RNA sequence: CACAUUGCGCCCGCCGGUAUUCCGGCGGGCAUGCCUGUUCGAGCGUCAUUUCAACCAUCAAGCCCUGGGCUUGUGUUGGGGACCCGCGGCUGCUCGCGGGCCCUGAAAAGCAGUGGCGGGCUCGCUGGCGGGUGCCAGCCGUAAAACCC
């Protein structure tokens, strides 16, 4: 009726599904307004993309003066000869 | 001068001692329900 | 035996712990209602000579009522009152 | 101006100069302190005298500490009368007592070379510690040679 | 009330009637997974399979960036770790069947695209670097986002494991896993145009190249026959950069 | 004191009753497949008394807001009586979570170990001196009569109310 | 307020490195380790409040100053010995590949001037070292993995790990690698 | 809820009508005192909270005449008693170093005495040099060194 007596140490040592196992489609309801997907990238994220892409010196300068969340784009292109020379994206977190 | 003293070695006894540690109306708080 | 010493205690009921006591707590039983539930027996050994036991299901409750008479005297007491 | 004499004892081992001033500078402020040692070994007595500017700052910290557990010792916090504090007490208070190896002394001028001619003629005076020698073993009834 | 009962014997002392009210609580911390259970959850937001696969985007997205940032209260090195393990899974899940489609390399990482049941499933992975965490950042909501999603792709991995054949969960060594092997630590066994680009090569990885997404993106597209330094990590064909036998080998030094 | 009369009590704890359901199922299970005497903290008025009067008691600790206090008010004299050493500690939940419970009015240490005689010998002198002797400085005497500045004011008041010309 | 317990807690404490300190002075060499030239992380932990002048000097060299803080250092003899002489206040072990390549991507910092910079661009990799063949992370974690010419140099560069606390979680061999699992 | 009018509230759910919002209807619910328990709390009611913990070598290295033995691994509370000794100084008396016997709760009421190297502090002379210092939680044994930098 009742188990017996086990030492903490074997306690220790001793201690998946098909979520749509019965799956049916269903009616979509009206009321859901479904999150808009990402845009894919474009030709400027690349690190080194086709050169007409470049902003100029002075244009970068502009860029990184102008405050933060003030810009039509939150990034600028940049050619890099290697992908070691590429460096970590500093808001990818943000 | 003799009250700074005295303060001091009365706090020092009370630490000893004791140790260290030691609007405006009321309403009823809303519980859980 | 902490009951027996409470028996002898309560015995002496004029002497100074014991009249301290009743008049402080007087002076809360005044303060509260005229009615109100005992969390737990304010003379222990009484309540287990009369027969409380600390089960779930025996409660406790404190009331006051007025002494004196109606010069017609009640043929009932204090204690059935209450 | 009222020099305080307090008399600290049942002290635990570890409870030594620096800590003593520490602890009963927090109580208030010290002017001298000594602990009583062992000139043999570097070892306390453990028993302490404190001499504090404020005599009623001694007479806090004395009735404060007075019967205090410490690593199982009950200490003992008593003032010494004026009356009776012996006027040269604080005789080596706030310095360094240093242990000395008299044993290691004792030998490395045991084995310092020097001329024997006064250790000849004491070989003659321990002769005549054998002559006393022999005199004691009369009774004991053993005859030694040389 | 289970987190003040323990609290409640923490403040008396009762150490053991504490760690058995922990254990009850079954904390993240600890276990590794989810506080709570999101399978119904899952299932009604996700009524179908197709559902789940159009937001695997933002599970991909968020499982492989906790993946790779360092370890924090709200998410426990743990979890984390059951994180890497999911997109591990995943990876081999479309390195076998080759469903990985298109890559892209940008200032912000690297993408991929997949086409699982006739859906595209699109994701960012950032590079790896020590990723900066600067501002007021909150990795509570982020947290609850993570063991959302960790669910999610746990039960997606199932599903797609067993309609393929192979058996779920892969088994994992703790060994190669501490040696190094990252996506070579899984053995896959079953249960009782895409793939001809690198095929019938040999490619060797210098120690200057991304090894993960290089090692993602051959094995995706065929390459059975691949090696790198014996600093990259364990499961490389051929360490030796000496050996003949070797096909192409990426270089990006000066 | 508190502190060090504590950590003798705690190495004596009693057990909880998980633990000795654990341990009744190791014998248990080892009958299926001879002891010393147990050394606990004993606690319960009615059983703390008993060891009083019997003098099997060592050291008896009584916790100071015991209500109604008739629990507890007789218990130092009769330590007292007995010879026994008895300390009031600042704490019925203190002491009652020594013990495995929600309040213990007194507690008391019987027998311990060999281990811990000197221990329990020491802290019984440290009791008695440090406790006792100020106690029986300050024990026969009334407490209370802390009359703040309000106080004695309202009883200049009164007084220069009722002395001066009626009452 | 600080208490006479304390007091003769650290007495009796300081009398103990004191003496720890003289029997492995007299008997230099006491760690039995067989001559490899191996890598070791250590890591400071919380420990015993009055540090000694001599170990406080070994763990101003090794730079393991605040506590919970991580070092890469080589097997050397000088090294054994210091490790022996501070191995109170340290835990340390044999690292692994796994968490060598978790401390420096997810943990890693830089020294310039001395700034601590994080681990970002192997153009800052590249322009501190380089000049010794550095050019990325992974060649920084090839010479600390596999200990190179130059170790000193990488550590040097590579700024001690601030780990946290073990969330839920002398020499321990392998167990280190747990340990860092548990603060990373 | 309401002289009870077949009228009006609030919560959860459903049905029918152009219905995610509207109308009507339907189903399950919402009295007071009190008991036991659950959970959420309030109190210038009371208490605890600056952690007196473990942490030598539960065996290692070197050897010998090959299998046993040896060596090295420095670690001791304090005080007291016309008691019994051994060796160093002292003209001598005696004082030290180590033992033999006994007593005492981890007990306790001046007795402090041995020469130095470095560092700290301070004063004079021309950053430097020379003097002092009941200071060293730094060492050593008499010079000096090490530590230090």
């Amino acid at each position: 009726r009742i188990l017996p007596y086990k030492p903490p140490e074997e306690r220790e040592r001793e201690e998946f599904y098909d979520l749509w196992q019965n799956e049916e489609p269903q009616p979509p309801n009206p009321m859901h307004i479904p999150a808009p997907k990402l845009p894919p990238p474009g030709y400027d994220l690349s690190y080194n993309p086709p050169p007409e892409y470049l902003p100029t010196k002075e244009e970068r300068e502009e860029w990184e003066k102008m405050d933060p969340e003030d810009r039509e784009k939150d990034y600028l292109p940049t050619k890099y000869d290697s992908l070691r020379k590429v460096p970590a994206w500093g808001n990818f977190v943000k | 001068s003799k009250a700074a003293k005295g303060a001091q070695a009365k706090k020092a006894a009370q630490a000893a001692l004791k140790g260290v540690h030691s609007s405006t109306t009321f309403h009823r708080p809303k519980t859980l329900v | 035996g902490a009951l027996k010493y409470l028996e002898e205690l309560s015995k002496k009921k004029q002497s100074d712990v014991v009249r301290f006591l009743l008049r402080v707590r007087c002076w809360e039983y005044r303060q509260l209602n005229v009615i109100h539930r005992a969390s737990r027996p304010s003379r222990p050994d009484k309540a287990r000579r009369l027969g409380y036991k600390a089960k779930q299901g025996y409660v406790i409750y404190r009331v006051r009522v007025r002494r004196g008479g109606r010069q017609l005297k009640y043929q009932r007491s204090l204690r059935a009152t209450a | 101006s009222q020099p305080g004499v307090m008399y600290i004892a049942r002290l635990p081992h570890g409870f030594y100069e620096h800590e003593l001033r520490g602890y009963f500078s927090q109580f208030g402020e010290i002017t001298r302190l000594r602990v009583v040692r062992n000139k043999k070994t570097g070892a306390s007595r453990h028993r302490a005298f404190i001499e504090f500017a404020d005599a009623e700052v001694a007479d806090i910290a004395a009735r404060t500490m007075d019967k205090y557990l410490l690593f199982g010792h009950i200490l003992t916090c008593k003032i010494v009368p004026p009356a009776q504090v012996h006027p040269d007490l604080f005789k080596g208070a706030n310095r360094r007592f240093k242990v000395v190896p008299w044993n290691k002394m004792a030998g490395r001028q045991l084995e310092r070379p020097l001329s024997e001619s006064q250790w000849q003629v004491k070989v003659a005076k321990e002769e005549q510690r054998r002559a006393a020698r022999a005199e004691k073993l009369k009774e004991m009834g053993y005859e030694f040679e040389a | 009330a289970l987190e003040k009962k323990i609290s409640r014997a923490l403040g008396r002392g009762d150490v053991s009637n504490a760690a058995r009210l922990e254990r009850n609580a079954n904390l993240p911390e600890k276990t590794g997974k989810p506080r709570y259970t999101l399978n119904h959850i899952i299932r009604e937001r996700y009524p179908t399979f197709q559902d789940a696969l159009r937001d695997l985007d933002d599970c991909l997205s968020m499982l492989f960036l906790f993946a790779n940032l360092p370890s924090t209260t709200a998410v426990p090195a743990k979890m984390i770790a059951r994180c890497e393990r999911l997109c591990h899974e995943f990876q081999h899940y479309l390195i076998v069947t080759h469903s990985l489609r298109k890559s892209f390399l940008s200032i912000k990482g690297i993408y991929y695209q997949a086409n699982i049941q006739g859906e595209d499933i699109l994701w960012l992975v950032p590079y790896k670097f020590n990723q900066r965490i600067v501002g007021d950042v909150d990795f509570r909501i982020m947290g609850t986002f993570v063991e959302f999603y960790m669910t999610l792709l746990g039960f997606v991995n199932y599903r797609l494991y067993t309609s393929i054949g192979l058996k779920y969960p892969p088994k994992f060594d703790q060994v190669k896993d501490d040696q190094g092997a990252e996506l070579a630590a899984f053995s896959l066994e079953g249960l009782n145009d895409p793939s001809q680009l690198f095929a019938n090569f040999t490619f060797f990885l210098s120690r200057e190249t991304p090894r993960q997404p290089l090692e993602f993106i051959l094995r995706a597209f065929g390459c059975k026959r691949i090696g790198w330094d014996a600093v990259l990590g364990e499961g490389a064909f051929t360490t030796d950069e000496s050996d003949p036998r070797i096909t192409h080998q990426i270089i990006d030094r000066p | 004191l508190a502190a060090q009369a504590f950590k003798l009590l705690n190495k004596y704890r009693p057990e909880t009753k998980q633990e000795k359901k654990e341990r009744l199922l190791r014998e248990a299970t080892a009958i299926k497949e001879v002891s010393k005497k147990p050394y606990t903290v004993k606690y319960g008025l009615n059983h703390v008394v008993g060891l009083i009067e019997n003098k099997k008691a060592s050291l008896v600790l009584i916790a100071n807001d015991v209500d109604p206090i008739e629990l507890v008010v007789f218990l130092p004299a009769l330590c007292r009586k007995m010879g026994i050493p008895y300390a009031i500690i600042k704490g019925k939940a203190r002491l009652g979570t020594l013990v495995h419970k929600k309040t213990a009015a007194v507690v008391a240490i019987t027998e311990v170990r060999s281990e811990d005689k000197n221990e329990l010998a020491k802290l019984i002198s440290a009791v008695k001196e440090g406790y006792l002797e100020k106690v029986e400085d300050t024990r026969k005497r009334w407490g209370g009569g802390i009359m703040g500045f309000k106080a004695q004011k309202r009883e200049e008041k009164r007084k220069k109310s009722l002395e001066t010309a009626i009452k | 307020f600080k208490r006479a317990e304390k007091y003769v807690k650290e007495y009796r404490e300081q009398e103990r490195e004191k003496i720890r300190l003289a029997r492995i002075a007299k008997q230099q060499g006491s760690f039995h380790i067989p001559a490899e030239a191996k890598l070791v992380f250590v890591i400071r932990i919380k420990g015993i409040n009055k540090i000694p002048p001599k170990p406080r000097k070994i763990l101003q060299l090794l730079r393991l100053r605040q506590i919970n803080n991580g070092v890469f250092v080589k097997v050397t003899k000088a090294t054994a010995e210091m490790i022996k002489i501070v191995e109170p206040w340290v835990a340390y072990g044999y690292p692994n590949l796994k968490s060598v390549r978790e401390l420096i991507y997810k943990r890693g910092y830089g020294k310039v001037n001395g700034q601590r910079i994080p681990l970002t661009d192997n153009a800052i990799i590249e322009e501190n070292l380089g000049k010794y063949g550095i050019i990325c992370i992974e060649d920084l974690i090839h010479e600390i993995f596999t200990v190179g010419p130059n170790f000193k140099q990488a550590a040097n560069f590579l700024w001690p790990f601030k780990l946290s606390n073990p969330n839920g979680g002398g020499n321990r061999e392998e167990h280190i690698n747990a340990l860092i699992r548990a603060m990373n």
